[PDB]
């Protein structure tokens, strides 16, 4: 296991498409909970946010939400499975940019959006993908794509790694590989965010 | 402090006095306090002057209390965030002269039945304004002239019957406009101008589809992907792109964006 305390605002974006079974989705949410504990959201150092995205964006936890750990883990665990036909990564990103990271009430902590993707949105919806990804950059928001399975929008994952250097991506064959390279994902975040006290 | 929780996070000093059954501001709060949470307490009245000692305060939360009166005295030159939502205030406070640096104002779910002329004078740094869940029927002209930098405006769930034709003028940075769940039946011609508007919620309204709704319809077709639906649920708050939510008579039987208007010039 890998744990660490750091100044961070981490946003979990979860693919709500039918490319993942309900049961698989339950594994994805379990990964989010572990992540919350690993980064220790129990401290005022890390702020977490959780958004599920299919046609639209569904936020169950906001960064400035003031609730105790046990409560947040619950919400995260209760995020509803959508099993939707469409999961627009451009929508959730547009949402992250305008509705989550609009301002910078913490120019000290790192801002990271972990975009857990398992599908490929229709091209007709990706007209402003790069525009939004670029916007996130202008606001010091690092986007880390996590391709899950064979249907992850690889063109977009590449396009994200490209827009910024620190935008490193992870590719897992299935949600089961999640808990596999978790330490690897956590380790990379502790190297991106400034330190906090234990 | 023996009443509230204090925790310094970098260059910020946060004081949490959430749900402490407080009936008045706790005395002897750290002098460097930059963020104060007084939400969900038993405060029937509050005076801003009592915070002057904290020359570092930048955020103040007085939401979900029992506020029936708010005194606007002295000045908190560094405060940019004020949450007054979920109280019993019967009128909008005039803060332009007491809160110069204000960037976010929330007075949602109170008892506002109108907004005063020149209500936001002096609030030139205001970027966000939430007035959701009150009883506004109409808005005064020039309401947002003083706040040119506005990015997010919410008037959702009031009882608005119409909007001033020039309401959004000068707002070249507006990205979120929430006007859902009101009593609107038409949009004045040229209302939106040429400015791009990332998020606009227009559902829950009795749109009167006739020749006059044509301006709105052309706007809708050109902005189908910027028209959103706001859904609320248990722990979940969603925003979904869907132009068809905007409909005639408020019935899904016919979207406004696809209204013919046979003989309209």
């Amino acid at each position: 296991d890998f744990y660490c305390s750091r100044l961070l605002d981490l946003v979990f974006l979860l693919d709500g498409s039918s490319r993942l079974s309900e049961a698989e989705f339950e594994v994805l949410k379990a990964f989010v909970v572990d992540m919350m504990e690993r980064l220790r959201i129990s401290q005022k150092w890390v702020r977490v946010a959780v958004v599920e995205y299919h046609d639209g964006s569904h936020a169950y936890i906001g960064l400035k939400d003031r609730k105790r750990p046990s409560e947040l883990r619950r919400i995260a665990s209760q995020v509803k499975y959508a099993g939707s036909q469409v999961a627009s990564t451009s929508e959730v990103l547009k949402y992250t940019l305008f509705q989550i990271f609009s301002k910078i009430d913490r120019p000290e902590a790192s801002r990271i959006a972990l975009l857990l993707m398992a599908s490929q949105e229709p091209q007709r919806m990706s007209r402003n993908f790069v525009r939004y990804v670029q916007g996130l950059k202008k606001k010091k928001v690092i986007v880390i794509p996590v391709g899950i399975g064979p249907h992850a929008n690889l063109k977009q994952i590449r396009l994200i790694e490209k827009q910024a250097p620190e935008n490193k991506a992870f590719v897992l064959s299935s949600v089961d590989e999640l808990e596999q390279q978790r330490d690897e994902i956590v380790s990379y975040l502790c190297d991106l965010a400034p330190e906090a006290p234990p | 402090h023996p009443i509230c929780e204090v925790s310094k996070v970098a260059s910020h000093l946060e004081v949490n006095c959430d749900k402490r059954d407080l009936t008045a501001l706790p005395p002897d709060l750290p002098k460097d306090t930059t963020i104060l949470h007084l939400s969900e307490n038993l405060l029937y009245t509050f005076s801003l002057a009592t915070l002057m000692p904290y020359t570092r305060l930048t955020q103040l939360n007085l939401d979900r209390c029992e506020l029936t009166k708010l005194q606007v005295d002295g000045t908190l030159p560094v405060l940019g965030t004020l949450d007054l939502s979920h109280n019993q205030l019967q009128s909008l406070p005039l803060l332009g002269q007491t809160l110069p640096a204000l960037t976010v104002l929330d007075v949602s779910f109170n008892r506002l039945t109108s907004l005063p002329l020149g209500a936001l004078r002096g609030l030139g740094e205001l970027q966000e304004l939430y007035l959701k869940g009150n009883e506004l029927k109409t808005l005064p002209p020039g309401l947002l002239t003083p706040t040119p930098k506005l990015e997010k405006l919410s008037l959702a769930n009031n009882d608005l019957t119409e909007l001033p034709a020039g309401l959004l003028n000068g707002l070249e940075n507006l990205d979120t406009l929430l006007l859902q769940e009101n009593s609107l039946y038409t949009i004045p011609k040229g209302f939106f101008g040429s400015h791009l508007l990332p998020f606009a919620f227009l559902h829950g309204n009795p749109w009167l589809c006739n020749c006059e709704i044509l301006y709105f319809r052309r706007w809708l077709q050109d902005n189908a992907e910027n028209v959103y639906v706001w859904k609320q649920g248990v722990d979940v708050k969603a925003m979904t792109s869907n132009v068809a939510s905007v409909q005639c008579d408020n019935s899904d039987k016919f979207p406004v964006y696809k209204y013919p208007g046979k003989g309209c010039p």
